[PDB]
């Protein structure tokens, strides 16, 4: 949220010019600061409207947020931390496993409005079977190439 | 009894007694989920013939 | 150091937008050219967080080494003028635009010093090529040698990195949004910073390469202390160990493999439940389609 | 601006005389080259197949906050689909649904031009739906 | 799991034949609620 905004002439408006503090600017609208924006875009001042200049040379800096050289890739956590991380989750899959064989039946035997509403311990559905598997998997996927990459770069 | 995993010999009265480690849980688990995926499985298919 | 006072500098980037607006301020015929400023900030443990800078007019000979001019005045003028407007903004270094070091640098860290001991370089660059940080920053040390040659000043890298505020990040996300990032998911990034991180990997021991190729032949006298750490890099190497780590990362493996298989095959049966939502939704929506 | 409308209202099928620079034209992050950059590409080609040429510019309009892509790279279609003022209702449909208020914009005046010549009724079952749509 | 999505493509598609821009006259009638929405709050700020 940025504006901009130039006092406009009250006196002038009041002695005809009212409708004559109309510069050329296009438009978009605003509202919440219709406060004193009424008799500020409408009396006391008006909005400019904003814009940005894009440098290349700003953006190729900015751009940079990461410094590898030394991050992953030439690095991989510690294969008995890594190992305490997939029980804990595959163990937890086992706990949401069964609660859903028991949604399984249940949405077979209610109509959509009962489970549209069903928003009490959203530990049971599907939702957390993905947000588990797709932070696993990451895991370990990745888990995995590490490993091998660095067995020929560093062979 | 299973009090030091070993075993014993005769014709030499070695007691040799092998380091055992334990199994790990990564896989009995996932044998147990495996196992409860199934039961998942049934019932959906029960869900499958009442729509078709 | 080898005190524990200095370790991670970061820098927010509306300091690197500063040197590098700064860069053009002076950018007409004076350009081409080294342009220092002071680098204002906090800190308080391993870290230096560098927050303002501001040009102090600059000059320097481009042949000589020891005619050299900053104004210092200038430097206890204004760096008032900007604690008059926020505290807690004293003077943690000084920047210098590249492109890498020069032999004056010393002479400067030492009229830098006058105000705050610990003051530290930042080389940031004026020319986006690099693939690591365009921020590498450098502390004033001194040291004894083995081989017996007096004291020096010399200068010790510290690892760097730019990090940021709420403000910051909400201005860089805004500018970014002509070059977008985020579409790009989570595995796909990680795939990206291990190849991207190979990228680094060869250009570093390029480096190095060429080095080793320039006092071989082509001559540059011998420095003993570059090429004895580069034996500990060669005695490093993952090597004698070779028959058993094979026979244990197969195992480490095997096991990764077990926990994928169970992730996608879960992954399906989720799936393909959706699907039969699909259907069933479907076969009601065509009670629907008839009626009227 | 007004030299961006002088370079793009000269070309009538001479080519590639300001579009072999198209490469660095759309590259200049100035919206006055980029804009003027899909003209002359509008113009020369004009009665032909230019797809390529407002694809390249829905996912990269959307980008540049500067409808001086949004509006021109729809305003497009509506010459060099003058040809024909009866594929136009296929092509802009996909274009009015869609978000960014910029491009609805530009796909009505992509129908305003080239669908005027026929008056065609799927054109009018598409506008009266833009007209309703809440910003002003 | 790439297959069974790309077949269950084609129920959504049933869907969206079914209007997804529909009810433009709950739309219609918002936009002549801001119109009164607007001058409630000029009436409320009671400033021309």
């Amino acid at each position: 949220v940025i504006d901009a905004f130039r006092l406009i002439n009250a006196n002038m408006m009041v002695l005809g010019h009212e409708p004559r503090q109309t510069t050329s600017n296009l438009g978009h609208l605003n509202k919440p600061s219709i406060q004193a924006l009424i008799h500020g875009l409408n009396r006391h001042y008006y909005s400019i409207t904003i814009n940005y200049r894009k440098n290349e040379l700003e953006q190729k800096m900015l751009l940079n947020l990461h410094k590898k050289s030394w991050m992953e890739g030439l690095t991989l956590q510690d294969y008995s931390e890594h190992c305490k991380h997939n029980e804990s989750v595959v163990k937890e899959m086992l706990e949401l496993a069964k609660n859903y064989n028991k949604a399984v039946e249940e949405e077979d035997k209610m109509t959509p409005e009962q489970l549209a509403i069903k928003n009490v311990g959203k530990q049971d559905p599907k939702r957390h079977l993905e947000e588990h598997v797709d932070v696993l998997m990451t895991s370990n996927i990745v888990q995995c190439l590490a490993a091998m990459l660095d067995t020929v770069v560093f062979k | 009894d299973k009090k030091f995993h070993g075993i014993l010999d005769q014709g030499e009265g070695v007691l040799i007694i092998f380091d055992e480690p334990p199994v790990d849980k990564t896989y009995e688990a996932a044998l147990e989920t495996i196992q409860n995926m199934s039961k998942v499985v049934d019932s959906l298919y029960n869900k499958a013939k009442k729509l078709t | 150091m080898p005190e524990l006072a200095v370790q991670k500098v970061v820098v927010h980037p509306l300091v690197l937008l500063s040197v590098v607006d700064h860069f053009n301020r002076i950018g007409k015929v004076g350009n081409q050219k080294r342009v220092v400023g002071v680098l204002l900030g906090s800190w308080q443990k391993k870290v230096l967080d560098v927050s303002n800078s501001f040009a102090v007019p600059f000059d320097e000979d481009d042949k000589d080494d020891s005619v050299w001019f900053l104004d210092h005045d200038y430097l206890e003028n204004m760096y008032g003028m900007f604690k008059k407007v926020n505290a807690r903004e004293r003077i943690v270094g000084w920047y210098h635009t590249g492109p890498k070091l020069h032999k004056n640098d010393i002479a400067i860290n030492e009229l830098m010093k006058r105000y705050c001991p610990n003051s530290v370089l930042v080389i940031i660059d004026v020319k986006p090529k690099d693939l690591g940080l365009p921020t590498e920053a450098y502390i004033s040390v001194e040291e004894v040698h083995d081989d017996g040659t007096p004291t020096s000043k010399t200068f010790e890298h510290v690892t760097s990195e730019i990090g940021a505020e709420e403000a910051e990040e909400v201005g860089v996300e805004h500018l970014l949004r002509d070059i977008k990032d985020t579409t790009v998911g989570t595995l796909s990034q990680r795939i990206t910073n291990q190849v991207h991180g190979l990228k680094g990997l060869n250009s570093k021991l390029l480096d190095i390469r060429s080095y080793l190729e320039k006092v071989a032949t082509g001559k540059l006298p011998i420095n003993h202390q570059i090429i004895y750490q580069l034996q500990d890099v060669f005695n490093l190497l993952p090597d004698v160990s070779l028959q058993e780590f094979v026979k244990a990362f197969y195992l480490k493996t095997n096991d990764q493999m077990v926990v994928v298989y169970l992730a996608s095959l879960i992954r399906s049966v989720v799936a393909l439940h959706n699907l039969i939502n699909n259907k069933i939704a479907n076969r009601d929506a065509e009670k629907k389609e008839g009626q009227e | 601006r007004g030299l961006a409308v002088g370079i793009a209202l000269v070309m009538y099928g001479r080519m590639e005389e300001a579009d072999a620079l198209i490469e660095s034209l759309c590259r200049d992050k100035d919206p006055i080259l980029r804009r003027s950059g899909m003209y002359t590409v509008a113009m020369a080609y004009c009665g032909s197949g230019n797809n390529k040429a407002i694809r390249r510019l829905l996912h990269v309009a959307v980008s540049d906050v500067n409808d001086d892509v949004r509006r021109a790279a729809v305003e497009s279609l509506g010459f060099i689909l003058f040809r024909t003022p009866e594929q136009c209702p296929s092509v802009v449909s996909l274009l009015s649904e869609s978000y960014n208020p910029h491009v609805r914009y530009g796909a009505a005046m992509a129908l305003g031009i080239c669908c005027a010549g026929t008056g065609n009724k799927e054109a009018i079952n598409l506008l009266e739906p833009m007209t309703n749509d809440p910003v002003n | 799991h790439n297959m069974s999505v790309k077949a269950m493509r084609f129920p959504p598609k049933s869907y969206n034949k079914d209007l997804e821009s529909a009810e433009e006259r709950r739309e219609r009638e918002q936009q002549d609620l801001e119109f009164a929405k607007e001058m409630a709050e000029d009436d409320d700020d009671s400033f021309p």
